[PDB]
């Protein structure tokens, strides 16, 4: 996240910490994720293309920290990991760029639900906030491009939709947004999502309930004039979701 | 590979 403010989990219950084990023993943090039910983490499939055995990864859930342990957080397997068949990747562009990962603790246990872990509700079927409208990002990506290093502390920022209208312009994004992705971005361009924070949330309240509208997923560059971020329309998916996590 | 759409790649 460039910009915005320092967080914990208690103000994001949802968020999920998604980790690779590398061979030889080595983890590194990949991608975020938002818990949708108790066995059900939902991300990008661009997080696991490249790896995408199940065994190679962790999930956190009640996790404040990227390498410290947080008091009360839980840690889980992949017991399957589901990517979109119809996913694309279109020089940055992704398109359906949207997985599921079914959690199971060493105990053969989902996720237990506590101050620091709770599921985000989906939207309803083509139901969008309006374009203008203010909405939460959350992560452990960048806090600059030049950035080597992530940041040790979950972060969140506010940015605001931006109309497909909008996004459409050539001096935007042109053909490479489709009605399947919602832009977002600040009105100056001084904040946004980074690398890291793919697969993570973008929340908007609808009619007084808080609903996962996206889910991170690319941009060029992060906090440029004319370049918003750009993010997987979940609105659109939901017959997709609900098949699969019956899996 | 310095962006949001290429984490956890090969190439990157």
């Amino acid at each position: 996240i460039i910009g915005g403010e320092f967080t914990t989990i208690e103000n994001q219950p949802w968020f999920a910490a998604i980790y690779r084990r590398h061979r030889g023993g080595s983890v590194t943090y990949v991608c975020g994720g938002s818990l949708i039910s108790p066995c059900w983490v939902i991300s990008a499939t661009h997080c696991f293309i490249d790896y995408p055995k199940k065994e190679d990864y962790i999930v956190y859930l009640g996790r404040s920290r990227l390498n410290s342990n947080t008091q009360g957080e839980m840690k889980f397997e992949v017991e399957n990991l589901i990517l979109h068949k119809d996913y694309s990747a279109d020089t940055l562009a992704h398109h359906n760029d949207i997985a599921l990962l079914k959690i199971r603790s060493k105990e053969g246990r989902c996720a237990q639900p506590s101050r620091t872990i709770q599921t985000i509700a989906l939207p309803s079927m083509y139901n969008d906030p309006q374009f203008g409208t203010s909405c939460e990002i959350t992560g452990f990506g960048k806090e600059q491009s030049t950035d080597y290093l992530y940041p040790e502390q979950l972060k969140m920022t506010v940015v605001k939709l931006i109309s497909h209208r909008e996004c459409q312009q050539p001096h935007y994004y042109g053909s490479e947004v489709t009605t399947k992705m919602l832009c977002a971005a600040d009105p100056q361009w001084k904040t946004d999502s980074c690398q890291g924070d793919s697969g993570g949330p973008l929340v908007c309240s609808l009619q007084g309930r808080m609903t996962l509208t996206g889910i991170v997923s690319w941009g060029r560059g992060c906090a440029l004039k004319d370049k918003p971020g750009v993010y997987t329309r979940v609105s659109h998916f939901l017959p997709w979701i609900r098949s699969h996590t019956k899996e | 590979c310095s962006a949001r759409g290429l984490e956890n790649h090969r190439m990157c």
